[PDB]
């Protein structure tokens, strides 16, 4: 048409561009794009429908389509003039796109148009939204972005699991092919901020106003001041983008000679460990207009909210520096004139450089606690060992403490043939039966411990959305508000069992008892006081487990040093005991399932939700994949009870000790030393409680992400819409805590999303109609959160949902639920897998079975576990309890028979029959505690 | 749409 063709060649300006319409005449083009909105009635970060634009794609010499677009738009005459005024002040910056203002008549009237030349198809908001809301069911935009910039080919996606981080670790390489674009965009944003400051222009910078070449447009919400006094607002631009900077490794060019990827690496000297000026240079180069103080060394931070802020920047900047400069800092001291080599400080990836306060170079004969501290340090062990190059693993290798490598194996189990024969003689283990054996003792070969250790390759450096985390931390703290803690003295500490290992090297000379006897109460107090001014690094040892299981992978635990454990108990036990003594809360550590406990827990979690459904989910590789920023945060929440007993400096040094002891320390695997990249160490003194804090944190962040990614123009209830508007302000517009809104959001969560938590196991009761409308979290929100904040893919085949509350959760702590009738009232009881019970009967470690008459209490305990199976509709399940009763009777008869034949001792059957009658076992599940 | 001072 004459109109359409004249419009086309007028859009073609004085440039030489061969344009082709995008399926339109003179009319607009409608798309579906991600926006960051805040306009006094709607707020959030979500996908809306874009309506008023005409798009023309550009061709090249060979008549092929290229990634360049002219995007024209019609609007009102007052916006035209304002945007033209603002542009002429900014037109000379190289980071601004080229604009063209003209007037064209679509009818008898003339309307104004603004054309932007040579944009890309997507913006910086589309990429961030794609990576923070991942769903492999529909990921068209991410795939298009990856192929249009030569990160991969289009047939790369025909592989299945191409996105999984654990299967197919190669996807990381693909994502690292975007880093340079992100770095270029950052540099252009700094240029644009400088230009805005000089011109005298005030406005907020959003991700959807920058394209993937780094240019800026859309000056409609800006205003003008006097030159030299412009102020750009950059709070939600940087915070929403932070998680993507570590996933693409955007700062990899900084380790080359001139920040050029075609040149060799920088060669630092090996003795350098400071890098404090490099960190300030990096901050001033990429984050110039972020207006909050940054401390390269977190020992200068003001409160614990400050530490999180600065450690987040440290996590990113530490990826540029050599890995041999991190860890303990040592020097030479003299005792009686002989020289040692001892640790006097530490260089943390997240916290910077820390120096010990009480170090003395010249001293006479040293004392008992000084000997303990010097034997615990890895300095003298590593200094006098051999150099090691271990090619079996990709972790960092330090030294070999001896001249041979050790290869430890795992043995098979012992067969209890009598119980198996008795079971076979009663009709068990037939063909086609629904009960069969699938729990065994699996054996392992020589190179099994090192293979298991190499699973720390799944721990990656992760940067968080800092403004989002600072709100979630305040909400998580409301859950831990009915307890009390603080420090205790050495004579108030409770230790369950003193005949367990003390770790390396203390396990050369005795158990833990030996060390709690030799140290007096005033020696332990002095050691505790020493760790509030100094850092003591220790060595953790790796142990292979020998137990029954259903899958054939070796399991390992961490044995931590006695020096760490002794002081952590004095710091944390008062709080840990207080959580375990409480009933009716969210964390249910300490509650027993017997005497009506299971029923009480279920009734408490049902609470009064309105359209209730039940839900449970899964954490892949939970302890090997936990980011370091969330373990730090978990430690800071437990230490908030120390407001009167400890100073700010004391609290900082306790945090530093914890990090150097159980977060990234030396591990002894075999007889060699390795460096741990991160993750949790299952075996430290606060494991289950820290896991609880972490679990609650992830749930809260999934709810926050659910609510803000919802189109607020479609929320019918005006109360829930006002709540969405206030969440955005408290994240990205407010700098201090707002205690009235933290209470309000916390109550809202306790009415519609009710949790039961036990040290990363969980059950949730949630309002089903709110979740369908996006007002409450679902399984898809958890999957998205774990992808960008945990570096794993969660398959929804390990998650369950239940729509009927008369059936209790599908699984909790390996138990099932059933609603039975017990004396006029219905109650919920737990029961196990029958395979687990029968396997415990059949396979054991010698002596412990294969002769039942030596230990009949084992079978009484197993029968207590198996009792509730008598209530099951399936008949093969109740036979398990009856089989155990009959075998107990048989063992008692056989034992009393032996004593009379070969010896003449005659035993009596007084109050023993109670063990093969069901009344003893029924009373364990009835609501009245005994003993 | 992202404004400085909506009210
Ligand atoms: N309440 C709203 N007010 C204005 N624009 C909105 C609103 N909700 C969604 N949008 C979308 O955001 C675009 C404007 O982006 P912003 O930049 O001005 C609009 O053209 C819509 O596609
Ligand atoms: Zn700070
Ligand atoms: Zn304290």
């Amino acid at each position: 048409s004459a109109d359409a063709q004249s419009f086309l060649n007028r859009v073609c300006g004085v440039s030489a561009a061969r344009l082709t319409p995008c399926g339109t005449g003179t009319s607009t083009d409608v798309v579906y794009r991600a926006f960051d909105i805040y306009n006094d009635k709607v707020a959030g970060f979500a996908k809306f429908l874009k309506t008023n634009c005409c798009r023309f794609q550009e061709k090249d010499e060979d008549d092929n389509l290229i990634d360049s677009y002219f995007v024209v738009k019609r609007h009102t005459f007052s916006n035209y003039q304002h945007e033209e005024t603002i542009y002429n002040l900014l037109k000379d910056c190289p980071a601004v796109a080229k604009h063209d203002f003209f007037k064209f008549r679509i009818d008898g009237d003339m309307v104004p148009h603004i054309s932007r030349q040579r944009l890309t198809k997507y913006t910086m908001a589309d990429l961030v939204y794609a990576l923070r809301h991942f769903d492999e069911g529909n990921c068209d935009t991410l795939k298009e972005i990856l192929v249009t910039y030569n990160c991969c080919d289009d047939d790369y996606f025909n592989k299945k699991d191409w996105y999984d981080f654990v299967e197919n670790p190669d996807i990381l390489r693909v994502y690292a092919n975007l880093g340079e674009r992100v770095r270029q965009a950052l540099l252009k944003t700094v240029q644009f901020c400088d230009a805005m400051r000089n011109a005298g222009i005030v406005g907020v910078l959003t991700l959807d106003n920058q394209d993937l070449n780094g240019n800026w447009y859309d000056f409609g919400d800006f205003i003008q001041t006097t030159p030299g006094s412009g102020v750009p607002v950059v709070d939600s631009y940087y915070s929403l983008l932070m998680p993507i900077l570590t996933l693409t490794r955007a700062l990899t060019a900084e380790s080359h000679v001139d920040t050029d990827l075609t040149k060799p690496y920088i060669k630092w000297d090996l003795l350098k460990y400071d890098f404090t000026e490099e960190r300030l240079k990096l901050f001033d180069r990429y984050f110039k207009y972020w207006d909050q103080t940054y401390h390269p060394n977190c020992v200068n931070c003001l409160d614990d909210r400050c530490i999180l802020h600065c450690a987040n920047f440290n996590v990113l900047f530490s990826t540029v520096f050599p890995p041999t400069s991190f860890g303990p800092l040592v020097r030479k001291i003299f005792v009686d004139g002989v020289p040692f080599v001892v640790s006097t400080g530490y260089h943390f990836r997240e916290l910077g450089v820390v120096h010990n306060q009480d170090v003395n170079l010249h001293s006479s004969r040293l004392s008992f606690k000084e000997l303990l501290v010097y034997a615990a340090d890895p300095a003298m062990h590593a200094a006098s060992g051999n150099l090691l190059l271990d090619k079996r693993t990709t972790c960092f290798s330090v030294a070999a403490l001896t001249n041979n490598v050790a290869f430890q194996t795992v043995k098979p189990g012992n067969f209890n043939k009598d119980f198996y024969d008795f079971a076979v003689s009663k009709g068990f283990f037939k063909e086609g039966s629904s009960v069969e054996l699938k729990h065994f003792f699996f054996a392992q070969d020589g190179n099994a411990a090192i293979s298991d250790y190499d699973y720390y390759r799944y721990n990656l450096p992760t940067m968080c959305d800092i403004r989002q985390l600072l709100f979630v931390v305040e909400v998580v703290d409301k859950y831990f508000d009915c307890y009390d803690g603080g420090c205790i003295n050495a004579n108030q500490v409770i230790v369950n069992n003193l005949d367990k290992s003390a770790g390396f090297p203390f396990n050369k000379w005795g158990k833990a008892r030996l060390y709690y006897d030799s140290m007096s109460y005033e020696d332990q107090d002095a050691l505790f006081a020493y760790t509030k001014r100094n850092v003591i690094p220790t060595i953790t040892q790796m142990n292979l487990k020998y137990a029954i299981s259903a899958k054939n992978r070796a399991r390992t635990v961490a044995g931590v040093s006695i020096c760490s454990t002794m002081t952590n108990r004095q710091f944390h036990q008062k709080l840990l005991k207080s959580i375990a003594a409480t009933r009716g809360a969210t964390v249910v550590i300490g509650t027993s399932k017997f005497y009506g406990g299971w029923h009480n827990m279920l009734k408490t979690v049902y609470s009064d939700v309105e359209n209730p459904h039940l839900m449970g989910w899964d954490y892949p590789k939970c302890d090997r994949a936990m980011p370091n920023m969330l373990r730090i945060m978990a430690s800071l929440v437990l230490a908030r009870k120390h407001t009167t007993c400890c100073s700010l400096s004391h609290r900082f040094y306790r945090l530093a000790n914890e990090c150097a002891q159980v977060l990234s320390e030396m591990v002894m695997c075999g007889g060699s030393l390795y460096v741990k990249p991160g993750g949790t160490s299952s075996g430290d003194a606060t494991t289950a409680y820290a896991n609880s804090v972490f679990n609650i944190c992830q749930a809260v962040t999934a709810n926050v992400n659910a609510l803000l990614s919802t189109d607020g123009n479609k929320i019918a209830d005006k109360y829930v819409r006002n709540l969405q508007h206030r969440l955005y302000e408290c994240l990205y517009r407010n700098r201090d805590v707002d205690t009235d809104f933290v209470n309000e959001f916390y109550a809202y969560l306790r009415k519609h999303f009710s949790m039961m938590i036990l040290s990363d196991d969980a059950v949730v009761c949630f309002n089903s109609t709110y979740a369908s409308q996006g007002l409450v979290a679902s399984i898809k929100n958890f999957k998205s959160v774990l992808y960008y904040q945990n570096n794993v893919f969660m398959s929804e085949a390990k998650c369950w949902t239940e729509t009927d509350l008369t059936k209790g959760p599908h699984e909790f702590c390996s138990q099932h639920t059933m609603l039975v009738k017990q004396g006029d009232d219905y109650v919920y009881l737990p029961y196990p897998d029958p395979s687990r019970i029968l396997g415990a009967g059949c396979f054991v470690d010698d002596i412990v079975k294969t002769d039942g008459t030596l230990m009949i209490e084992r079978f009484v305990s197993l029968a207590i576990d198996a009792y509730p199976l008598t209530k099951h509709p399936n008949q093969e399940y109740a036979d398990v309890f009856h089989l155990y009763l009959q075998y107990i009777r048989k063992l008692h008869d056989e034992l009393t028979g032996h004593m009379l034949d070969m010896y003449s001792v005659m035993l009596t059957n007084d109050n023993t029959s109670r063990y093969w009658e069901p009344e003893f076992y029924e009373a364990m599940y009835t609501p009245h505690t005994v003993l | 749409n992202n404004e400085l001072s909506p009210v």
